[PDB]
RNA sequence: GCAGUCAAGCGUUCAUAGCGACAUUGCUUUUUGAUUCUUCGAUGUCGGCUCUUCCUAUCAUACCGAAGCAGAAUUCGGUAA
RNA sequence: AGAACUGGCGAUGCGGGAUGAACCGAACGUAGAGUUAAGGUGCCGGAAUACACGCUCAUCAGACACCACAAAAGGUGUUAGUUCAUCUAGACAGCCGGACGGUGGCCAUGGAAGUCGGAAUCCGCUAAGGAGUGUGUAACAACUCACCGGCCGAAUGAACUA
C-alpha cells in the first residue's frame, strides 16, 4: 500500500567538489567533471554542505525506491569516476586476418577505426561520446585501453567498440574475429 | 488469391499521376541543392531549348568491360542556350505559413524584355496599343535596397528573378520566360552581394556550369492531347 | 480574457483535450479564438503508444483512392484543429461557423503582445503527477509526423529570444515604476485602506 | 459522525413462535448496518447464516445504535471478513490501521473491491477484533503508525506535504 | 476558491423585445427571483444563464437544443438584467424559468 | 532453468521466458 | 572552507503538530485548524481554539497545509490545544494576509453595498493618481 | 485450414536441433454440411482473360535467433506485406 | 427446429440505449406549468471537469441484455489478500571460512566399501566435526555439502486466490 520516504546521506570526499543548480549537477575531481541532470517524481538528490551529497523524497511507492536505488548507484560512480576514474581493458582478438585498429581523435572527429576487420574492404568507425581517451598500447596488437572521468560514456564506447565488431549472420564461436571487454573497471591510480 | 495465379506488377506508376495538363508552359523546379560551395556567382540553374539531337563520340571509361578503351558513341540532345538576363533578386524570407517576397530589386535595363513580361505574361500580343511597365519610380533603388536590407536580416536560400531571351535564333516568337532561380553559396551577408553583383549584368553558361558535371533537367513533355489507356499507361 | 471580444489562449503545457473542451465551448459561445504556443501543449500517456494511434490514421490517411481527404494532419496547429471538429458537432451549419472561428497558430503568430492566458486548472503539471506514464508535447509528436512543423519550432525558437529579451526590461522598468509600494504609503491613507474595504 | 459509514446496530430478539415447551433461545447479532433497513436485513442473513429460522420465527425485541465510545482514534482494526470473487466467499483475517468503526466499512469495501474483487451483491464480515498498537501483525500502513504512537516518529511521518514550502 | 460557480437558481424572464427601425437587433428582458448578491453581478459581468428546453408539458418541442444566455448589462443593478438573443430560443417562451 | 531459456529465447515471447525460471 | 553547496530545497513536512492546515470543500462552509493527533497518513485529528471549530477526523489529502506553522509538541488534547493559540499569536495576524490564507483581506473587500464606501474606494485610485505623478516628479 | 497448451514417446545418449501421438483449449470464415433470414413482378453460371485495391497464417528478398551451424548446401523458427 | 409458462411486438407512441419490432422507463385526447423515471453529469451533450478512498499506466478502458468475444494454460519474483515456517537468541543476497574419532556397517553377489539394491542409527568430545548432498570407477580410488562460524542488518520464502 506504500510509500512515504526519507533521507539519505552520503559524504563527499575531499578530492572531489560538486556544484549544483536546479536539477543538474557538476561533479568535478582531478581526473576532470562530469555533468548530469538527475530529475525524477518528488525526488530531490540535494548537498547538504560541500560535505555530503544527501537524497530525499516526500513520497515512496515502488517505484520510487527502485528509481532512489539507480539515483544512490549514479551517483557513487559519478564521484568515484571523477576521483579514480573508470577504465576499460579491452583485447583484439583474431583467427586469420589482421585487424588494423587506431583512433584518429588529434585530426578528425573522434571516433576508433577498425580496418581489414574480416577482410572487409570497407572500415568501420564509430565515435567517441564525451571526454574519455582511448590509448592502444599495441604490442601484437592486443591491448586496449580506454579511460574516462563519466562511466556511463566509458561502458558507451567501450560497447560500441564490442558492438561493431559483431557478426550476427555467422556463428560467433566460429569467427573469433572482434573486439571483447576484457575488464570491468576499475581500481585508482597513484599516478 | 481469389485472382490471378499468375499475378504482375500493374502497368504505369501511381507517383506520375495526375496525368495532367502543366500548370504552365515552364517547368518550375521546386527545391534546389543546397550551399555548400562558393557564392551567387553560382546560380542554381540556368534555362535553355532544346534544338533536337545528335551523337558525339568521347573517349569512354569502364575499365572492367573489354570493349572499354578507345573513342564510342554516346546519344547527345543539343539545346541553345543563350545568355540570360537575371534582372533582379527577389527575397523571399522563411517564417511559418510559407514564403512571402520582401522585394525585387530592379536592374536598369528590361526595356523589350519588360514587353515580354508583358505579353502572356501580361497578356495581348501588341493587340491595344501599349501594354505596361511602370519605369523606375525616380531613382527609387533605396526602395529597393531598403528591401534589400530587409532579405539580409533573415533567409529565403536568396532567389533571382531571370527570363530566357528567345529571339537569339530558332524560335519565329520573341517573349521571354520568366524564372525564378535559387541562389546558393557560401556565408548569407556575401551570399546577398554576390546576387547583387550578378544583377546589374547578364550571365552565360559559362558562369553556371562547367563541362562533364551532373545536372538535373526538368522540362515539360510532348503533348498528345487526349489519349486512352492503351498508349498513356 | 475570459469576456466578450479578447480571446486568446496560452498553449504552454497545456492538456490538448482539456484545452479543447473549453476552447469548443467558447466558439459555441461565439467567440473567435486565437490558440497560441502550439507546439508547446502537452497529451499524457508514453510518447510511444500515442504515436501507435497517429501512425494507423496516417495508414488510414495514405488511402481512399480518390484524392480529395481523408487527411491526417502532420503539425501542432494542425492537431488541434482535427481536435476541435471531433469536439464540436461537426454535422450541423452552427458547429461549422464555431470551427470557422477557430485559428491555430504556433509560437506566436504576428505580434500579439497582449499575454497569451493560462485557463481554470487546464495545465498539465498538477494533472500529471502521482504519474506520467510520461508525457508528450505536440512539437515531439509532429517530428516523427513531418515538416509543417520543422518550420514552427524553428520560429519559437526566435519567438521566445526576442520576446525573453523584452520581457527582462519590461519587469526592470515595472519594478522601478512600481517601487509604490515600497512603503509611502501610511500618510493617514492606509488606514483609510485598511478600513475602506474593512467595514 | 456525518454521514454514516455503518454505525454497528446491535439487534436483539427472540423467536416466539409455537405451542410447543420449546422456543427459540435469546440471541445476537451485533451487525454494521445504517439504520432500521439495514437492521433487519442483516438479522434475517445471519437468522439464515448461523442459526436457520424463517423470518416470522425471528422477533426483534429491540435496537441500540453507535457512536464512538473511546476516541475516534486509534485502534488499526483486526477485521474477520469474507469476500466474494469468481466463485463464492473466501476467509480473510485483515488487520489495516483505521480511523474508528466508522472508516472500518468504508477501508474494507474499498479493500474487498479494488483487491480482492468485489461487486453488489456483498454483505460484510464476521468481526472486528480491537488490538494493542505494538501487537500489530500485517503489517505495511499500521507499522509507520504504531511507530508513530512510539514516538520520535511522529518526528517521521511528518512527511507528506513536505516538498511544498522552502523553508 | 472563487468568483460565482454554483448553480442556485430560479429567474423569470420579463419579456423578449425582437426589435429593429431597421436598426436596432433583439433584447430579452431577465428578473432573476432574488440571486446576484449586488458584489456577484458586479465584479462579474458574463455570467451565462442556461435554460434547458425540455418538454413541459404536453408536446413541447422536446429538442437537443440546450440554451445559453449571458447577461449584457444589468438594467436594475440589483435584481433585473439586460440580456439579448442570439440562438434560437423555443416558441415565444419568455415567461418561462431561468436557471442553470 | 538453462533449457527453458533456450526453447523460449528461441521461440517464445520475451517476457514469456523469464518469470517462472525466477 | 566558505561557503559550502547549495541544496535544491526546502522545508514544509509537518502532517503532525504545530503545521496549521487550510481547508478544502466542506461543512456548511470553511475554516481554519490544526493537526492535534495522526492516526496514520491517511486519517489524523483535525480542531481549532474556538468558537465553531469543531475536531473532524477525515482523511486529509484532499486538504492542503498552509506554509504556516506554531512551535508546540505532540499530543495534545482541548486544555492544550487552547493554551498553545495564546502563546503562539501572530498566525492569526498570518492569517489575515496572504498565504492559501488572505480571510481578512478578502472580508475587507466583501463587505461594501453603501454609498459612502464606494466613494472611498475611488479616493484609493485619486490618492494612487497623486503617488504615480510624485513618481513622474512634475 | 491454422494455432496454443500438455508432452507419452524418438532423436546413439538427450522431451523441446528436429520430429511428436493420446488428450485438450482456441481462432479464422477461404472447403464441406447445416439452416431456411434475403431475393422467384428475375441475383446472368463455372472456368479463363485483364484491370485494380488488399490481407497475413511470409515461398523469396532484408534484418535476426537456434541447430544434431566446421565450411558449405542446409533444417526449424522470429521480425517483417 | 419443435413444446411448455408468461410478457411484449404484431396492433403501442413518447423518454433512455449511436443507429435499432419485441432491452429498460413508460401504456399516449388537447394544451401549459411543475417535478420526476429509466439513465446520465469533460466536450459533442441537459447536467459536476463533484466529494471521501483505492488500484491500474496497458490508451487496459468509457460494455446491463446486444453479431458486447476471448479460452485452456494461466505466468507471474504486478498488486493485494489468505495459510504454514523462519528472524534481534540475528534470519536473508553475496562473499568469506572449518571438518579428529568408535569405524570402510550387517545382507547378498563377480561387486557396495558415504554416494547400483537392501539395516539399524547410538556416541565421543563437543564453538563444531552426518554411519553423509551432489559430482566417480567395472569395483576401489577425491573434492564439496551436512553441521558449524564470520562480514552485513531487518525482515524472510513457500501454497492458494482474486
Amino acid at each position: 500500500m506504500k510509500y512515504i520516504q526519507t533521507e539519505q546521506q552520503i559524504e563527499v570526499p575531499e578530492g572531489v567538489t560538486v556544484s549544483i543548480k536546479s536539477r543538474i549537477v557538476k561533479v568535478v575531481g582531478p581526473r576532470g567533471t562530469l555533468t548530469k541532470n538527475l530529475k525524477h517524481i518528488d525526488v530531490t538528490f540535494t548537498k547538504v554542505n560541500n560535505q555530503l551529497i544527501k537524497v530525499a523524497v516526500h513520497n515512496g511507492g515502488r517505484k520510487h525506491v527502485a528509481a532512489l536505488r539507480t539515483v544512490k548507484s549514479l551517483v557513487d560512480n559519478m564521484i568515484t569516476g571523477v576521483t579514480k576514474g573508470y577504465k576499460y581493458k579491452m583485447r583484439y582478438v583474431y583467427a586469420h586476418f589482421p585487424i588494423n585498429v587506431n583512433i584518429v581523435e588529434k585530426d578528425g572527429a573522434k571516433f576508433i577505426e577498425v580496418r581489414n576487420f574480416l577482410g572487409d574492404k570497407k572500415i568501420r568507425n564509430v565515435p567517441v561520446r564525451d571526454g574519455v581517451t582511448i590509448e592502444f598500447s599495441t604490442n601484437v596488437k592486443d591491448e586496449i585501453v580506454l579511460s574516462g572521468n563519466s562511466v556511463e560514456d566509458v561502458s558507451q564506447n567501450a560497447a560500441d567498440l564490442q558492438q561493431i565488431c559483431r557478426v550476427r549472420n555467422k556463428d560467433i564461436r566460429k569467427f573469433l574475429d572482434g573486439i571483447y571487454v576484457s575488464h570491468k573497471g576499475f581500481i585508482t591510480e597513484d599516478l | 488469391m481469389s485472382h490471378r495465379k499468375y499475378e504482375a506488377p500493374r502497368h504505369g506508376h501511381l507517383g506520375f499521376l495526375p496525368r495532367k495538363r502543366a500548370a504552365s508552359i515552364r517547368a518550375r523546379v521546386k527545391a534546389f541543392p543546397k550551399d555548400d560551395r562558393s557564392k551567387p556567382v553560382a546560380l542554381t540553374s540556368f534555362l535553355g531549348y532544346k534544338a533536337g539531337m545528335t551523337t558525339i563520340v568521347r573517349d569512354l571509361d569502364r575499365p572492367g568491360s573489354k570493349f572499354h578503351k578507345r573513342e564510342v558513341v554516346e546519344a547527345v540532345t543539343v539545346v541553345d542556350t543563350p545568355p540570360v538576363v537575371v534582372v533582379g533578386v527577389v527575397g523571399y524570407v522563411e517564417t511559418p505559413r510559407g514564403l512571402r517576397s520582401l522585394t525585387t530589386v530592379w536592374a536598369e535595363h528590361l526595356s523589350d524584355e519588360v514587353k515580354r513580361r508583358f505579353y502572356k505574361n501580361w497578356y495581348k500580343s501588341k493587340k491595344k496599343a501599349f501594354t505596361k511597365y511602370s519605369a523606375k519610380y525616380a531613382q527609387d533603388g533605396a526602395g529597393i535596397e531598403r528591401e534589400l536590407a530587409r532579405i539580409k536580416k533573415y533567409a529565403s536560400v536568396v532567389r533571382v528573378l531571370v527570363h530566357t531571351q528567345i529571339r537569339k535564333t530558332p524560335l519565329a516568337q520573341k517573349k521571354a520566360h520568366l524564372a525564378e532561380i535559387q541562389l546558393n553559396g557560401g556565408s548569407i551577408s556575401e551570399k546577398v552581394d554576390w546576387a547583387r553583383e550578378h544583377f546589374e549584368k547578364t550571365v552565360a553558361v559559362d558562369s553556371v556550369f562547367e563541362q562533364n558535371e551532373m545536372i538535373d533537367a526538368i522540362a515539360v513533355t510532348k503533348g498528345h492531347g487526349f489519349e486512352g489507356v492503351t498508349h498513356r499507361w | 480574457m475570459s469576456v466578450e471580444p479578447v480571446v486568446v489562449i496560452d498553449g504552454k503545457g497545456h492538456l490538448v483535450g482539456r484545452l479543447a473542451s473549453v476552447v469548443a465551448k467558447q466558439l459555441l459561445n461565439g467567440q473567435k479564438i486565437v490558440v497560441v504556443r502550439a507546439e508547446e501543449l502537452n497529451i499524457s500517456g508514453e510518447f510511444f503508444r500515442n504515436k501507435l494511434k497517429y501512425h494507423d490514421f496516417l495508414r488510414k490517411a495514405t488511402a481512399f483512392n480518390k484524392t480529395r481527404g481523408p487527411f491526417h494532419f502532420r503539425a501542432p496547429s494542425r492537431i488541434f484543429y482535427k481536435a476541435l471538429r471531433g469536439m464540436v458537432s461537426h454535422k450541423t451549419a452552427r458547429g461549422k461557423a464555431a470551427l470557422e472561428r477557430l485559428k491555430v497558430f504556433e509560437g506566436i503568430p504576428p505580434p500579439y503582445d497582449k499575454k497569451k492566458r493560462v485557463v481554470v486548472p487546464q495545465a498539465l503539471r498538477v494533472l500529471r503527477l502521482k504519474p506520467g506514464r510520461k508525457y508528450t508535447t505536440l512539437g515531439k509528436l509532429s517530428t516523427s509526423v513531418g515538416w509543417k512543423y520543422e518550420d514552427v519550432v524553428a520560429k519559437l525558437e526566435a519567438k521566445r529570444k526576442v520576446s525573453s529579451a523584452e520581457y527582462y526590461a519590461k519587469k526592470r522598468a515595472f519594478t522601478k515604476k512600481v517601487a509604490s509600494a515600497n512603503a509611502t504609503a501610511a500618510e493617514s491613507d492606509v488606514a483609510k485602506q485598511l478600513a475602506a474595504l474593512g467595514y | 459522525m456525518g454521514a454514516f459509514r455503518f454505525h454497528q446496530y446491535q439487534v436483539v430478539g427472540r423467536g416466539l413462535p409455537t405451542p410447543t415447551d420449546e422456543h427459540p433461545k435469546i440471541y445476537r447479532m451485533k451487525l454494521w448496518a445504517t439504520n432500521e433497513v439495514r437492521a433487519k436485513s442483516k438479522f434475517w442473513y445471519f437468522l439464515r447464516k448461523l442459526k436457520k429460522v424463517k423470518k416470522s420465527n425471528g422477533q426483534i425485541l429491540a435496537i441500540n445504535e453507535i457512536f464512538e465510545k473511546n476516541p475516534t482514534t486509534i485502534k488499526n482494526y483486526g477485521i474477520w471478513l469474507r469476500y466474494q470473487s469468481r466463485t463464492g466467499y473466501h476467509n480473510m483475517y485483515k488487520e489495516y490501521r483505521d480511523t474508528t468503526l466508522n472508516g472500518a466499512v468504508e477501508q474494507m469495501y474499498t479493500e474487498m473491491a479494488s483487491r480482492h474483487r468485489v461487486r453488489f451483491p456483498c454483505i460484510q464480515i464476521i468481526k472486528t477484533a480491537t488490538v494493542h498498537f505494538k501487537l500489530c501483525k500485517r503489517d505495511n500502513t499500521k507499522q509507520f503508525h504504531k511507530s508513530d504512537i512510539k514516538f520520535p516518529l511522529v518526528y517521521r511521518k511528518v512527511r507528506p506535504p513536505t516538498r511544498k514550502l522552502k523553508t | 476558491m472563487a468568483e460565482s460557480h454554483r448553480l442556485y437558481v430560479k429567474g423569470k424572464h420579463l419579456s423578449y423585445q425582437r426589435s429593429k427601425r431597421v436598426n436596432n437587433p433583439n433584447v430579452s428582458l431577465i428578473k432573476i427571483e432574488g440571486v446576484a448578491t449586488p458584489q456577484d453581478a458586479q465584479f462579474y459581468l458574463g455570467k451565462r444563464i442556461a435554460y434547458v428546453y425540455r418538454a413541459s408539458k404536453e408536446v413541447r418541442g422536446s429538442k437537443i437544443r440546450v440554451m445559453w444566455g449571458k447577461v449584457t448589462r444589468t438594467h436594475g443593478n440589483s435584481g433585473v438584467v439586460r440580456a439579448t438573443f442570439r440562438n434560437n430560443l423555443p416558441a415565444k417562451t419568455f415567461g418561462a424559468s431561468v436557471r442553470i | 532453468k538453462f533449457r527453458r531459456n533456450h526453447k523460449h529465447a528461441l521461440h517464445g515471447t520475451a517476457k514469456a521466458l523469464a518469470a517462472a525460471k525466477k | 572552507m566558505s561557503t559550502d553547496s547549495i541544496v535544491k530545497a526546502s522545508n514544509w513536512r509537518l502532517v503532525e503538530v504545530g503545521r496549521v492546515v487550510l481547508i478544502k470543500k466542506g461543512q456548511s462552509a470553511g475554516k481554519l485548524a490544526a493537526i492535534v493527533e495522526i492516526i496514520d497518513q491517511k486519517k489524523v485529528l483535525i480542531d481549532g481554539p474556538k468558537a465553531g471549530v469543531p475536531r473532524q477526523a477525515i482523511n486529509l489529502g484532499q486538504v492542503v497545509l498552509t506554509p504556516l506553522t506554531f512551535a508546540l509538541p505532540r499530543g495534545a488534547r482541548t486544555a492544550t490545544v487552547s493554551k498553545k493559540w495564546a502563546a503562539a499569536a501572530v498566525c492569526e495576524k498570518w492569517a489575515a494576509s496572504s498565504w492559501a490564507k488572505k480571510i481578512a483581506q478578502r472580508e475587507r473587500r466583501a463587505a461594501l453595498t453603501d454609498f459612502e464606501r464606494f466613494q472611498v474606494m475611488v479616493l484609493r485610485k485619486q490618492k494612487r493618481y497623486t503617488v504615480k505623478k510624485a513618481l513622474a516628479k512634475a
